[PDB]
């Protein structure tokens, strides 16, 4: 797999150097924030089920058509895939937002993951769609803990977002 | 490549489960520990080096022979490479250390060592006396838990290489 | 609301059950699944793994091993369902192994090695057994691997394992009874080289009448 | 496998022998009872779920201590597995119950079952007699239908039993 | 053994399911049509003798040089075992249409039927002339669905020579 | 889909030989019974609607609280649903009915069904009342083999709900 | 898979209704034509053996190159290969007889025959020319059984030919 | 069983390679943090009972019905058996602080969970309230890491139950 | 698989209680040794490939035969092996002392060993010795290390022992 720390191992690699101080700096910092990370990431796994459970009824309140006969969420079984695709790329986000780096959700996850929808007939729009409902969800606990010493987490919630994005995007 | 970040998510993605408490905790090790890690590795990468030339000596004090006409040892070239060779090794090291993770030595140095040195004839032991001279200096330059780490890998290859 | 929960009798727990039959979590099996993008370590394991699995858990040797089936993995070209064909095809198999032990002893070996299950019935046995001089040994193996329910479960990407010793559908007694013969300690493999040569854990005797007993 | 018909050929063959008139006379009836033989059947299928469900309630009223910390159907995983197994036996007796023979159930079923038990170190005891508990119920159903046509099924029910009776010894 | 019962019992099996309505309306089926089969088997089995005797004839009459010294049909040991032979496929006939399923047959006669016959040199064809002689003949003693089931088996048989 | 046709045909199939009697006989069957199961679905069809309305009423009347607010039951909406979803439930049984295979009833309800009810916590309870209220109706509006197919269907739901 | 009334049901469910009258009446009468189908199949699984070997012998009166050295159907090998397509060919045929639809047909052999056959080589032409010589064979025995209730069965001969045409076009 | 210790362990076995730095840092990891998770098994042990009974009681405020005769939470029987099983629930979680891992858990509570609640008809809903009752009162007993920790296991369940 | 803790709950559980405070000071104390705990363990693997090395050349010297045709060390192969298993119990055995418990040792590595021995007709004497020679030189390296902050190890070092006697024991 990649990470942050490995990746930045990698590209001094090539040139064929020890690490740059600029560099470790990065890392450095990147420690500090590492308990902030952490929190990020249990809050969601924490909430997991939730955010899910919500963000589809969101979704299937909007696009009634996915559940009517001839929809794509219709019937039981493919309903049931649906929603474990979500699960699924949430899962892999999170991955990412611990890891520190979009790869992981990319590689696993994304990579090809268009291709599918659209043999099947999956309309993409609307997974992309689902795909943010969860975001907007799950920023929500991300951001809005409790027991947690108050301070900035903006840092890492807007790094959580361009994961959620990516997919978004990818998928779309 | 293999380090305590990469391995958690590794084994929750197999099972096909959420990362959980129990990964998590790992992961802050990992964390706490950098700190040392990341001290030793600034300790080296300034020290390279002196540390270099001082191996790459000994190694010819230890095995005077090499340095003959018609051995391994002798002419320039040779000992460009074995200079090279050795800060490698050194390189990943730091690698290793700020990486919190064997994986950057495995890939690069571990993986495929045997043949390699099989084909070119390169005695392991060499190569050893080497970072036994190493590790012998860094145990001046570091003390306490940074010191720990710095051994821990530097020991890593000689099993490796052995 | 007395809530009398108590130590009970018994007192066998979870764990005992299985340190008794000896699995010490052989039974329990955790599948390794390759996929494309991939660590050369995560090619690694898998090598690590399938050798066991197909392998007595005899040791090999580098030499032993095969590079040509081992390159291609990274490549990708062969799936690992075709890189287990590789092995067993391999001259390393059929000399130690296959030769020794009897044709009947390969069948329920390979039966063990490819799948977790150990033979239900005294007719599939022989069905391979048809086999053996019906066509060639490379095409019964084959047959194996390419059976329903090798593809069913573990079929594409996935390391065979030794899913007996846990309830599988359709086994037709003696599951367990069997498999404990086939399977000794995990520390114990079955051996390319022993004294009193390989003869067959299960009884030929039995595959009908009885339930096997073997030392453990 | 083997069930009613094919057995009685079996038997004609080692003689050598074409069916005897008289034994033509056995087939001939069995096939008159099928009607009846079907619904018997369908009626176990059909309430299947509770058969077991209520035999398990009763099972453990008894025998307290399988659910009590240390018994054997504790904790959850446990007690998964023994419903489960239930089942199974039930599942089998019902084959048997249409091919009109016990064959199919021994083989697959019941042979080595006890010792698989024996092994686990679950009490042989306790499953026979969950075995039974199922057994009453199920007639129970197979015998106190409704909408079917009102006439004599007791044949078929001591048959059931039979099957029944030989799992819980063979178990036992 | 293949019958109609058996198999649906099977395939309920390996799925691991309970036996549903959908495989009691198959059973029903072949339950439905023994009436017709059983009445086959028992006008078969009255005339088995008389249909052995024609048949055994026929093939001799159909391949004259049998009969000649040297040969195969020559002998008196050989033609008992021609008529024991005959006796046989008709009697698993029988069998099959009582158990409502090829299985009887598949099993006795059909598999290993090439081997066996290769090995003692014994040409497919005579028994194929037998069968067609004898399907002549049952043609007369039945009508209607019973004969259309003692058919069916004959034919199987048939192909499965051929 | 698992129909008795499909089956046979799957069987028949996999080991790689003709369609023989044994197939055909289990499909007679499913063929005879059929006018049976028409018969039955021509009376669910008819009555549909009428049928639903009683249910989902009952349902209520069986768990008031769920026409509190703040419950499943109330506000109009969740009122639609639960029609709708019965409509679907009985639709589905009707064409089990003519495609002669609980088929149609595995693909769509049965396959998935737990996850879907669980992730929106739709208690199974619920649907199998629906069902249960039905299952007393249709026993009014049908008899004999008719009836006893509508039933067997009905159940295999309840059977695979719970 | 599929058949003629999965099929009816599925175009039913994506209007998202109960089965008009109307299309019962098709269902109804289809069953009805039963006894007339299934003597169709049994005619045709009766006589298969000789259904093919009399093509093939056809086959190759005409193209004699097919039997010559550097031919397709040369050596034994090869000819083999060629003989047991034109059965499987024959066997999907039959399923879908009885199936009373293509599909079963379609989905199962005839997807990507015509590709495997042009990678080998095999000339097309000559495969689809075998497939008719079976078909005129085949209605021969159909249409002129021993023992049956005399009656009109074109309707049955007709779909039947349909059948094989399909298959001799997609292969061609 | 799946504490951080085993799995390491695990994962260095499978490679079959000692248990290197990569490991270890882990490991410190979860020896860090067990002082908070050891302090919150401590608050819970002691408060056990006190919270069990508000958890039960609370679940028949929220379902009010439950309690009424010819119901589930009606008969002593029925009520002891719920105040077991939330014992059950706590008694797991504290030994999930202790281990440092969701393993305790796992194996005991989750593991079949469906099937025994669906075979049963026990609602999930149900346990979750009495979890997060629980929850809320924990929250005022524990603060900072030991409280985090508390909460993570409790939630595991919550997730694991829906 | 099983450790300290695990091990204390499954024991909580039987009795059906919550653990003893009593229970939760050997564990609060067992936590405090880690560090030491720790570095133990590292010792063992820093040094691993050498103590194996070491205790090899001593075996050897002292049993001659074994390296002598018709001993079983011999030839090559053979040879290997030994080396190999040594090392693999020397793996397990650090694996227990992290744990803090015997279980893994014994039921991944010792199960089923002794059996195994026999049947390879290796002398299950000399593997025990072998074992022996290890624990002398390994405790050699846990008990005088370098750098490390000086303090007593000596519990730690006995239940090494242990460890490897359990070895000794059960291979013998
Ligand atoms: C960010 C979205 C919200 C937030 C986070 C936040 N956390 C801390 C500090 C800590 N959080 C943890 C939590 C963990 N560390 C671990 O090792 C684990 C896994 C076992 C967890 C769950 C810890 C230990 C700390 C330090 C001590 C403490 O929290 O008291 C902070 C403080 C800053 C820092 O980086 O230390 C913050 C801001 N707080 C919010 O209100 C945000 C919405
Ligand atoms: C120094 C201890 C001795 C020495 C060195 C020497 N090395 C080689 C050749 C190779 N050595 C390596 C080592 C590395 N190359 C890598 O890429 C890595 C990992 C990043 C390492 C550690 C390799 C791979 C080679 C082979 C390729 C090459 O030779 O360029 C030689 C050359 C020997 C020959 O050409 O036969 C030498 C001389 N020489 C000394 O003076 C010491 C005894
Ligand atoms: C060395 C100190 C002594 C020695 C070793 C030795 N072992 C074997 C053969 C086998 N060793 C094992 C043991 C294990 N299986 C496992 O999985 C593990 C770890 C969990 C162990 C330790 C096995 C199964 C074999 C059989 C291998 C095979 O069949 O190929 C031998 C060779 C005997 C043989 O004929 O194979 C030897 C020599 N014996 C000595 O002589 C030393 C004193
Ligand atoms: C329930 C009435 C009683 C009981 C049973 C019980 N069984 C197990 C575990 C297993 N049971 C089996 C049995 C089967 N193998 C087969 O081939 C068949 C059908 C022919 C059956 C029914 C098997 C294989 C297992 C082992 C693996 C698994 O658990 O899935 C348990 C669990 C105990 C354990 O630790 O394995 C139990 C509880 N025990 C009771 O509580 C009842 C009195
Ligand atoms: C015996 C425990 C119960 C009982 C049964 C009973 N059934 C009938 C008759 C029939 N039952 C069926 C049912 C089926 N036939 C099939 O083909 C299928 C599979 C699709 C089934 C489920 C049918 C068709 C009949 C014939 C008509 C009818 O319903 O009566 C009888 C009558 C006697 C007999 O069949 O010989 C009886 C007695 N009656 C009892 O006493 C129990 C309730
Ligand atoms: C009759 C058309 C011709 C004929 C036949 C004949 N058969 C054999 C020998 C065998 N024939 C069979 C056939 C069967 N035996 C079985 O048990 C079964 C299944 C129930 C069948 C169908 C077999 C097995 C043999 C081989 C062993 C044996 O001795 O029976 C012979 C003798 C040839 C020899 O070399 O042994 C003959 C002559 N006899 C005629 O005159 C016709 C040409
Ligand atoms: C009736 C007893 C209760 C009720 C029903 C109700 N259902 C939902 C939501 C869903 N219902 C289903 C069920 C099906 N959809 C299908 O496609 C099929 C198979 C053909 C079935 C059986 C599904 C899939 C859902 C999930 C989402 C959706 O339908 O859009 C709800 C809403 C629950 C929510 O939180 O969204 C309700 C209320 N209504 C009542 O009043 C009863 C409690
Ligand atoms: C015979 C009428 C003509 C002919 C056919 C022929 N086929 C092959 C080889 C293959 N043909 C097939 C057949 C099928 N693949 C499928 O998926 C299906 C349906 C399930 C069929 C009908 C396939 C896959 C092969 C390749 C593998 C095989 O063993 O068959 C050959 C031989 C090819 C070769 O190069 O040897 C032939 C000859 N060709 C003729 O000559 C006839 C006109
Ligand atoms: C059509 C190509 C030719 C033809 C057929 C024909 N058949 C019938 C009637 C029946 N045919 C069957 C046969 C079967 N039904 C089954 O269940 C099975 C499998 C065991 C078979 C093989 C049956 C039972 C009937 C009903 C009774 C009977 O045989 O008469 C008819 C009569 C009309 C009808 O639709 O039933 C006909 C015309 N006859 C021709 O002329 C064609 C050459
Ligand atoms: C509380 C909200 C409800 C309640 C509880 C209740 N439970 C049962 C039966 C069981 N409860 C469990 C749960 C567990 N057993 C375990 O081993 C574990 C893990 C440690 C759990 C969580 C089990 C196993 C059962 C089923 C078997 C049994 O007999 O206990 C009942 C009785 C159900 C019955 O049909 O006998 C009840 C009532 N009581 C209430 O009032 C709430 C609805
Ligand atoms: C015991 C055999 C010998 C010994 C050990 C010893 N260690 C410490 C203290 C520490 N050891 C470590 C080491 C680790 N902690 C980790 O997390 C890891 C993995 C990354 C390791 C390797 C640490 C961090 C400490 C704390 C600081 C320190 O080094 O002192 C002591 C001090 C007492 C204590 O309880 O910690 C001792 C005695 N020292 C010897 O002389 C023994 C022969």
């Amino acid at each position: 797999m990649q990470d942050a720390f490995t990746k930045a191992i990698v590209a001094a690699d090539l040139r064929g150097s020890f690490l740059s101080e600029q560099e470790l700096n990065q890392l450095t910092n990147l420690v500090k924030e590492s308990n902030k990370r952490l929190d990020a990431v249990n809050a969601i796994t924490g909430n997991a089920a939730e955010i899910i459970s919500d963000a589809a009824h969101k979704l299937f309140a909007e696009q009634t058509d996915l559940i009517r006969p001839g929809g794509n969420a219709y019937p039981n079984r493919r309903m049931a895939a649906c929603l474990r695709d979500m699960e699924i790329i949430l899962r892999y986000v999170s991955y990412a937002l611990l890891a520190g780096d979009a790869s992981v959700l990319e590689d696993r996850c994304l990579n090809g993951l268009k291709e599918t929808y659209v043999a099947l007939g999956t309309p993409t729009r609307s997974v992309a769609r689902a795909v943010q409902l969860m975001k907007e969800t799950a920023i929500g606990y991300v951001n809005s803990p409790s027991g947690v010493t108050r301070g900035d987490c903006s840092a890492l919630v807007n790094e959580a977002a361009t994961y959620f994005d990516k997919a978004a995007a990818s998928i779309a | 490549m293999k380090t305590v970040i990469t391995e958690v998510i590794a084994s929750a993605d197999s099972q096909g489960r959420f990362l959980n408490n129990t990964e998590l905790q790992a992961a802050n090790g990992r964390f706490q520990r950098a700190t040392a890690s990341m001290e030793a590795a600034r300790a080296l990468t300034s020290n390279a080096d002196s540390l270099v030339k001082g191996a790459v000596q000994e190694v010819y004090n230890k095995f005077p022979y090499l340095t003959q006409p018609g051995q391994m040892g002798y002419g320039d070239t040779n000992q460009a490479k074995c200079a090279r060779d050795i800060s490698h090794y050194l390189r990943f090291i730091t690698y290793s250390l700020v990486a919190g993770g064997t994986g950057p030595l495995d890939d690069y140095i571990v993986a495929g060592l045997r043949e390699v040195n099989r084909t070119f004839n390169l005695s392991p032991s060499w190569y050893i006396e080497a970072l036994k001279h190493i590790k012998g200096k860094v145990g001046s330059q570091l003390s306490g838990q940074p010191l720990t780490e710095a051994n821990a890998y530097i020991d890593y290859c000689i099993n490796a290489l052995s | 609301y007395s809530a009398f929960v108590r130590p009970a009798d018994q007192a066998t727990a979870d764990g005992a059950a299985q340190t008794k039959l000896g699995i010490t979590a052989i039974a329990p099996d955790q599948g390794v699944e390759l996929r494309p993008n991939f660590t050369e370590a995560d090619v690694i394991t898998v090598i690590r793994a399938a050798y066991k699995q197909l392998f007595g858990n005899t040791y090999i040797l580098e030499s032993e091993r095969v590079i040509q089936a081992e390159s291609l993995l990274r490549n990708g070209s062969i799936s690992v369902r075709e890189f287990i064909r590789i092995l067993a095809k391999s001259d390393l198999y059929k000399e130690r192994f296959f030769r020794c032990t009897s044709n009947n002893r390969f069948i329920e070996l390979n039966l063990k090695h490819l799948l977790g299950r150990a033979p239900y019935n005294q007719g599939e046995i022989a069905e391979h057994l048809d086999r053996y001089c019906q066509s060639g040994y490379d095409a019964e193996i084959d047959s194996y691997i390419d059976s329903d329910e090798y593809r069913r479960v573990f079929g594409e990407n996935t390391v065979p394992y030794f899913r007996g010793f846990k309830y599988q559908v359709g086994q037709s007694a003696a599951a367990f009874e069997r498999m404990r013969a086939l399977y000794s300690g995990d520390a114990g493999s079955d051996t390319d080289r022993n004294q009193n040569g390989q003869r067959t854990e299960l009884t030929s005797g039995l595959a009908d009448p009885a339930q096997p007993v073997r030392a453990r």
